[PDB]
């Protein structure tokens, strides 16, 4: 069965998984924009 | 509304926030006095 | 005065035996060529 | 002896000081 | 005790006259630099 | 040369391995005399009457004291701030039951401290440096003065001077936090923001000149011998540091300059200890640290306790305490 | 080429704040750990952990705001927000001490941000990462104190909580229960802070009074240069002066700097073991020996046992409001009370 | 109260209102 | 330089002060309002000066269980009649 | 340099220093290890903690008998 | 709209400040 | 036996005897009163 | 059984302080010049 | 100052720090249960 | 306390035995 806590456990992991996919969809984003000039 | 630098002298701004923070600070000060905190 | 009994070994051991582990290594760079 | 003990040490600790200051390594200018 | 007293009192006065004169015997010009301080 | 004239030449001359000088000429004396009675005593003088009421304490090391626990107790309450040299005493046994060696070592220490600082200033002037570092030490000095002189004067007693001794040195702190909520001062709290930032601009300090040596050693020596005593070139390369420390914060938090950085690094201390010192020297005429209990009241009157009421439970605690068979009336006034 | 390299770059693009991948840790945690406890302090009460006011809005001060611990109740709970206490419920989170967790674990991870940061920082401009070394010891203090003491002791409950006044409370318990300035790791620790403030004094000072006159100013910043290959004082006189007035002197700058690393850095891993010790009440309390002749002999006094005194005092005249979850009762006759007072 | 306040403002003011005149003139700063 | 413009040039230009003529007073109003309404009390659950205590009691609504702990602030706070 | 029997016996096991696959190889499939490794650790100190309270796991010394 | 890590820097701290500045402000006028 | 190349001498100087001697015996005094209890 | 408490001390300084010289003048034979 | 023309080395070779460490160890061996008493 | 004391000797002495045997100084012809 699915205790509360478990819930609670799902809903923990799958914010944090949101916040670090999101901070690094949008750091890659910029850096693909935002490049440094080399050649 | 140019983006042009130097406009307003930096002393002017300097005191004027200077004048904004004493008046904030002031009125926390007051505050210790009177409502809550204020021990009465 | 009822101290423990082990203090005074304790300390001993404890000043002697890194003072001679320096005193050693001291001794040795000054016999060292020069 | 835990009276002797710490007279020891100072004792110890005072000889250091004077052999810290009158019988450093010189400081040489190279 | 009052030999003990008497022996500090004439101590005390010794060093004091020591720093008193020393300091009044041309200290300013004891430096490295310029000496003709008067 | 006269016989006066090549004594003063030996006095200030700047060959002499320690330094003399007529500050110097006063120090001597008086800190081995304080440093001879302080040994003497540490280890040897019998229980002291610290509080004027017959209650001897042992503060030496053959009278039952360790190292952390021993002192040399300050003199009697009965005494007050009366001057108690050895000669106004009836004996040595009486003198040491009063607590004579208190007041003989810490007059000595504090004249010879005050004039350490003026042999500070002497030799720089001997060597032709800038004379500041006396300033310095002022505020060690001034923090010595605090506990051992300025503190008795307002309270009426050298009993309430700090003992000379690690666990006394604990009483009279618990004893000041019970009677002048030192925490809640704000010269307490910059004298705290004096050494904990001291101590961290210390480690900041070490660790970037450490961090940017130039490498002038192999891996199989200590980078120490990359520097030679009194080579003309720095050591380590100050726009590496800067970069770093630039880097770290935002390029205007580090300081470029170093004359400006070890300008901060003296003052810092420096302030925050005169504050501390300062703290001590004006909580001795009552003039306390924040007093905010029952500050916060609910709209009936019931008293909301915050963190500053459960300092003063803990205050109370020690009030109640201490000294415990000294007070007589209600209130302890000094 | 490639989407990791191209992250690497913009990440360490020279900018006004450089980022990193340090910075992924680093922002976010060290910004909610400040943001946690302006909040906290502007707006959270501690009624129902204990009993107590702690924010502006109640009518507290600078000096007596605080984040306050969770209750005794709660144990270690790491008290998530989505946990099985608070259930979600922001309001309820807030209320049963939630921001406590949330700013000692967003400001751990913080801190581990930051000494990244400083080896990051320090690889790229190629310096000897001396400085994240230090950073050691203030991650030392900050685990010692805010997590391996309460996680020894019963619940959060009893870890600092986050105020200036709460702080103070946390030294007078620490005195008047563990007796914590006798612990020989908090004397180690207070001569590495005492002598580091003395350090950074005293060669703050020596430097600029050994200054070598490099311009015509009275005012003597201004002639320094950051690119100049010259020393800016003098070691060899610095070196004469604390010879003769102190008997030794520094002759070696590097050692110099390095124990000025040394001092401090040591100082507070000390008391650091100290507390580590005081999570389980493996106390420096006691000198038996001392004990055993007080107990037979009512004439032995030492400023020992007039500490304890003092400690029995604290212990007995805060507990029952600093303890509250205990609910106790200390009857006026059974409070410990010298004449008078 | 209010009275206070305004005293506060105009004494306050008029310290940089002298400095600002004068750099307004090119005054002797 | 790191290639953005120094803040002395911003905060000394027109263009910066219209932005924040508005945006300052806007934010230190909409705070001052976050209390004057008494949502601040709301949103972070502190009591007002009349909500510590019901009228007669002189005892701390402390947690005293760990799980249930959200149910016995629900039930203090009625408790406040 | 010295041959012994078991050293020659071994000498396979120590003879590809330094061989590296190229590029990044096999890093993604670890750091998908490393993931659920975390989670894992996760879910043992919430379980340990009483924050993760599980049907049938009594964290307790009452857990058996 | 080209935003900075600077701009975004300033700004996650200057504006809940002056926005915790004007909610203390209230709070002294705050009466039991 | 052919000699061991990875050999190499060990210094202490004078000043780091006069250190390390003073935190010896500055620790010893710091902690025999506890070791004595 | 009823020992001598400062046996322990004295059987341990026997054998430390001369055994210690000895390893002093060795050590610092070795170092020097071959 | 100028050099001490009566300096010597000193020297004691393994051989002899074994017989010195046998001497006293046996030495501590024997002695020993007399200062345990 | 003694036991372990007479042992410890005891143990060093073996240990030095092992030393002085295969950890001498070699004799050599000169
Ligand atoms: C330096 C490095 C830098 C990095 C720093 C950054 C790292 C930040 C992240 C770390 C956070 C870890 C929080 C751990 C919380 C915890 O522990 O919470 C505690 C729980 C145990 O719960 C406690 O358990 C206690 C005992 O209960 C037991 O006994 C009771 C009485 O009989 C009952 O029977 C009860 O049912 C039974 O469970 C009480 O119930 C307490 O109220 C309850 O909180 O353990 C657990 O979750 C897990 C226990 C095992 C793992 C612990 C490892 C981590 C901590 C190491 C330090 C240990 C401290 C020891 C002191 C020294
Ligand atoms: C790096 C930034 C960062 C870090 C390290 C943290 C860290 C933390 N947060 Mg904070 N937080 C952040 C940013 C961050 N936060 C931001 C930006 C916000 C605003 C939205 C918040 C708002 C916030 C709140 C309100 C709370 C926290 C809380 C916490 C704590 C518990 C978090 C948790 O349990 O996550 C669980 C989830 C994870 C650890 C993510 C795991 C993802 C894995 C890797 C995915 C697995 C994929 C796998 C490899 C796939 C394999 C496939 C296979 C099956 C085939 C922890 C200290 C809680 C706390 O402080 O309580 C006291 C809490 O209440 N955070
Ligand atoms: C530099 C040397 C020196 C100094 C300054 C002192 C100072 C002190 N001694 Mg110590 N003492 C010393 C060396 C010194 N001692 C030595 C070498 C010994 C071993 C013999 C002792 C043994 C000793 C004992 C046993 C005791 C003292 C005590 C004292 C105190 C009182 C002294 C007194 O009453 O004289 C007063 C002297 C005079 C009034 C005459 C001075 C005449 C001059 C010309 C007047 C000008 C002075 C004036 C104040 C201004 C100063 C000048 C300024 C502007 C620069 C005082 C702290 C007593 C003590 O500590 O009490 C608690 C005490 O019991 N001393
Ligand atoms: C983390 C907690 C904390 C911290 C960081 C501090 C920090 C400080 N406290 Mg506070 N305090 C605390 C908690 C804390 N306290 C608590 C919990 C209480 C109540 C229990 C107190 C009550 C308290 C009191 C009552 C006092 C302090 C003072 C101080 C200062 C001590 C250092 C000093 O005086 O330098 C100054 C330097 C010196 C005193 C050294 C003088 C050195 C002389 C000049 C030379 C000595 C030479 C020596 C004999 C020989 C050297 C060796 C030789 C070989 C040459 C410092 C600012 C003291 C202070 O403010 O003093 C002004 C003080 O009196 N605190
Ligand atoms: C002479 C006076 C004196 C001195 C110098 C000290 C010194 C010390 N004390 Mg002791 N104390 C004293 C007297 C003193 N104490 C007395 C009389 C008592 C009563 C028993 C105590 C009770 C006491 C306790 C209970 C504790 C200490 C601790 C310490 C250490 C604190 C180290 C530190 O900087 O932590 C400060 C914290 C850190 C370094 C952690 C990291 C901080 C990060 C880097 C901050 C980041 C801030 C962020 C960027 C900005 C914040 C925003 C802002 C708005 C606030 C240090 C060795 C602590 C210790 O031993 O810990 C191991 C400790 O817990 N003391
Ligand atoms: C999950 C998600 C969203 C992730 C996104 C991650 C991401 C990419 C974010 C980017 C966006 C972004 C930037 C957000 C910012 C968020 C934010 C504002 C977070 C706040 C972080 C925070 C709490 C910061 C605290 C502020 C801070 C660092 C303060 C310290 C400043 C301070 C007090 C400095 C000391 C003062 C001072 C002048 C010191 C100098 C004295 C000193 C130490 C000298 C030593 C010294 C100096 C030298 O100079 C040189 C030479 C040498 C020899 C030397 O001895
Ligand atoms: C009869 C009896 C027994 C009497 C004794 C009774 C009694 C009470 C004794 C006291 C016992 C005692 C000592 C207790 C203290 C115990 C204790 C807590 C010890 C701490 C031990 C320890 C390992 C702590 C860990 C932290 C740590 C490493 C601290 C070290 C602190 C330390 C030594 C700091 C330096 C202090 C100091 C004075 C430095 C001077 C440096 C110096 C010469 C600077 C001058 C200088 C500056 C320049 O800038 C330049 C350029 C030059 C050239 C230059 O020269
Ligand atoms: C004018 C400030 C008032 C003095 C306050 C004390 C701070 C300065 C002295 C510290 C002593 C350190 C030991 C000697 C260290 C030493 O040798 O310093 C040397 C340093 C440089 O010497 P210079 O010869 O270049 O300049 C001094 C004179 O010759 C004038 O040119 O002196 C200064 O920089 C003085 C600066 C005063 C200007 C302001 C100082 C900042 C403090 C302001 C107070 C604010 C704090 C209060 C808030 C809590
Ligand atoms: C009026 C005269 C006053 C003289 C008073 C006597 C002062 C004694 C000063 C300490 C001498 C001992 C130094 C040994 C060690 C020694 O000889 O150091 C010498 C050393 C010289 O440094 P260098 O830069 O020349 O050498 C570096 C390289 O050689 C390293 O390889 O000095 C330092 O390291 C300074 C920092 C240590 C500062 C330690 C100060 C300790 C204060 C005392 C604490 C003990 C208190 C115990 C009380 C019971
Ligand atoms: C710039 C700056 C700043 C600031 C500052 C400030 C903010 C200030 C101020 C100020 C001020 C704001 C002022 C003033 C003034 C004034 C005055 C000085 C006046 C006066 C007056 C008088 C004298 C009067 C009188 C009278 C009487 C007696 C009676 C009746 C009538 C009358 C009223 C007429 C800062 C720090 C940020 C930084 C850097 C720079
Ligand atoms: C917790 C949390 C969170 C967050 C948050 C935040 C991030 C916040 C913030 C915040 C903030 C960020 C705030 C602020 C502020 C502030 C203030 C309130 C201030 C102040 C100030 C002052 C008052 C000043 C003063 C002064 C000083 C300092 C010194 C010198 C002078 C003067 C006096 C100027 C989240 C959502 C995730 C979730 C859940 C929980
Ligand atoms: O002598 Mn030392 O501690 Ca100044 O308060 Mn009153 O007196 Mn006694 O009592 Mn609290
Ligand atoms: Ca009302
Ligand atoms: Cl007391
Ligand atoms: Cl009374
Ligand atoms: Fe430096
Ligand atoms: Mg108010």
């Amino acid at each position: 069965t699915i205790t509360p806590s478990l819930k609670g456990f799902f809903i923990g992991l799958l914010s944090g998984a949101v916040v670090l996919g999101l901070t690094f969809a949008v750091l890659i984003a910029i850096s693909q924009i935002d490049k440094v000039q080399r050649s | 509304m140019m983006s042009e630098g130097g406009r307003i002298p930096l002393w002017i701004v300097a005191t004027v926030a200077g004048m904004g923070v004493i008046v904030i600070v002031g009125l926390f000060f007051y505050g210790a006095y009177a409502g809550l905190g204020s021990s009465l | 005065m009822e101290v423990n009994q082990l203090g005074l070994i304790a300390t001993a051991l404890f000043v002697l035996v890194p003072s001679v582990f320096l005193i050693i290594l001291y001794v040795q760079t000054e016999s060292q060529q020069k | 002896m835990e009276t002797i003990t710490y007279v020891f040490i100072f004792a110890c600790i005072i000889a250091l000081f004077f052999f810290a200051i009158f019988f450093r390594e010189p400081p040489r200018i190279t | 005790m009052e030999t003990l007293k008497i022996t500090v009192y004439i101590v005390v006065t010794f060093f004091v006259l020591l720093f008193v004169f020393g300091f009044l015997s041309g200290d300013p010009a004891r430096n490295p630099k310029r000496k003709d301080l008067e | 040369a006269n016989l006066w004239e090549r004594f003063c030449n030996w006095v200030t001359s700047t060959d002499n391995r320690l330094y003399v000088g007529w500050f110097g000429v006063i120090m001597i004396p008086t800190l081995l005399a304080a440093t001879i009675c302080f040994v003497i005593a540490f280890i040897a003088a019998p229980p002291v009457d610290i509080d004027g009421i017959r209650e001897p304490v042992s503060g030496s090391l053959l009278y039952g004291n360790n190292i952390i626990t021993g002192a040399v107790v300050p003199s009697s309450n009965a005494i007050g701030l009366h001057f108690y040299p050895i000669w106004e005493a009836a004996s040595l046994d009486e003198w040491l039951y009063n607590g004579g060696p208190y007041q003989l070592i810490i007059f000595h220490f504090l004249l010879g401290a005050s004039c350490y600082m003026g042999r500070q200033w002497e030799l720089s002037y001997r060597l032709g440096m800038r004379p500041w570092i006396c300033v310095a030490y002022s505020a060690p000095l001034a923090s010595a003065f605090a506990v051992f002189l300025i503190y008795p004067i307002g309270q009426g007693s050298f009993s309430d001077g700090m003992p000379l001794g690690i666990s006394g040195t604990f009483n009279f702190m618990i004893v000041f936090q019970a009677e002048h909520n030192i925490l809640m001062h704000p010269f307490h709290q910059l004298g705290v923001a004096g050494v904990f930032g001291g101590a961290l601009f210390c480690a900041m300090h070490g660790s970037l000149v450490t961090s940017s040596l130039i490498r002038e050693t192999t891996e199989t020596e200590s980078a120490n011998y990359g520097y030679k005593f009194g080579q003309e070139e720095e050591t380590y390369n100050i726009v590496a540091a800067h970069g770093y420390f630039g880097r770290l914060i935002f390029q205007y938090a580090s300081f470029n300059n170093s004359r400006s950085l070890h300008f901060f690094l003296a003052a810092w201390p420096v302030v925050g200890v005169w504050f501390a010192a300062l703290g001590i020297s004006t909580m001795a005429f009552n003039l306390n640290g924040f007093n905010f209990n029952h500050s916060v009241i609910d709209a009936k009157g019931n008293v909301i306790n915050t963190w500053a009421d459960i300092i003063n439970r803990a205050n109370l605690g020690m009030e109640v305490m201490h000294e415990r068979n000294a007070h007589n009336f209600p209130l302890d006034l000094a | 080429r490639g989407w990791f390299d191209i992250l690497d770059d913009w990440l360490k693009r020279d900018r006004f704040v450089f980022v990193g991948w340090s910075g992924i840790l680093l922002f976010p945690c060290a910004y909610l750990a400040l943001g946690g406890w302006l909040t906290g302090t502007t707006f959270v009460t501690s009624w129902y952990t204990h009993g107590l006011a702690s924010s502006y809005l109640e009518g507290c001060n600078f000096l007596t705001v605080a984040v306050s611990t969770p209750a005794n109740s709660m144990g270690h709970s790491l008290l998530l927000l989505w946990g099985p206490e608070a259930q979600g419920d922001f309001t309820r989170w807030c209320q049963l001490g939630g921001l406590w967790t949330f700013i000692a674990l967003h400001g751990a991870f913080g801190l581990i941000g930051f000494m990244l940061r400083q080896f990051e920082i320090a690889r790229l401009v190629g310096v000897r990462p001396y400085n994240a070394i230090a950073f050691s010891a203030p991650i030392a203090v900050f685990v010692s104190v805010f997590l391996i003491y309460p996680l020894g002791q019963s619940s959060w409950f009893f870890a600092p909580s986050f105020g200036v006044a709460a702080i103070f409370r946390f030294l007078l318990f620490f005195q008047g229960f563990h007796n914590w300035t006798l612990n020989p790791f908090h004397m180690m620790g207070v001569a590495g802070v005492l002598g580091g403030a003395l350090l950074c004094a005293i060669h703050g000072a020596t430097v600029e009074n050994t200054l070598f006159q490099d311009g015509e100013g009275a005012s003597t910043f201004r002639a320094f240069n950051p690119t100049q290959a010259e020393e800016t004082y003098s070691m060899v006189t610095a070196n004469r002066f604390w010879s003769q007035i102190f008997g030794i002197a520094f002759s070696n700058k590097r050692w110099l700097h390095f124990f000025m690393l040394f001092v401090p850095v040591t100082g507070l891993w000390m008391s650091a073991i100290g507390v580590v010790g005081l999570a389980l009440n493996l106390r420096s309390y006691d000198f038996i020996s001392q004990e055993i002749r007080a107990a037979e002999d009512p004439e032995f006094e030492t400023f020992y046992t007039k500490n304890l005194l003092l400690n029995e005092g604290i212990r007995a005249w805060m507990a029952p409001q600093d303890q509250p979850h205990e609910n106790f009762v200390f009857p006026e006759e059974v409070l410990p009370r010298g004449n008078a007072l | 109260v209010i009275a206070q306040l305004t005293m506060i403002a105009m004494i306050g003011i008029a310290g940089p209102m002298i400095i600002f005149l004068l750099a307004v003139r090119r005054g002797n700063l | 330089t790191t290639g953005e413009r120094p803040f002395s040039d911003i905060i000394t230009s027109v263009r910066y002060w219209v932005i924040h003529s508005i945006t300052i007073p806007a934010l230190f109003i909409a705070g001052w309002l976050f209390v004057s309404t008494g949502l601040a009390y709301d949103v972070f659950g502190t009591p007002r000066p009349d909500s510590y205590y019901a009228q007669e009691q002189r005892s701390i609504p402390l947690v005293t269980d760990r799980f249930e702990a959200k149910q016995q602030v629900e039930t203090f706070l009625e408790q406040l009649k | 340099a010295r041959r012994t029997w078991l050293g020659d016996i071994l000498r396979p096991l120590n003879s590809e220093y330094g061989k590296v696959a190229p590029g990044w190889g096999t890093t993604p499939l670890m750091a998908v290890f490393m993931g659920l490794f975390l989670v894992f650790l996760l879910i043992i100190l919430e379980i340990y903690n009483s924050t993760l309270i599980l049907d049938g796991v009594n964290v307790s010394w009452k857990a058996l008998g | 709209p080209i935003f900075t890590v600077r701009w975004v820097a300033v700004h996650t701290l200057a504006v809940p400040t002056i926005f915790f500045l004007g909610a203390i402000a209230a709070m002294q006028f705050i009466q039991r | 036996m052919e000699p061991n190349p990875n050999r190499q001498p060990v210094e202490l100087n004078r000043t780091s005897l006069y250190l390390g001697l003073l935190l010896i015996l500055v620790l010893a005094l710091l902690f025999s009163s506890y070791f004595f209890n």
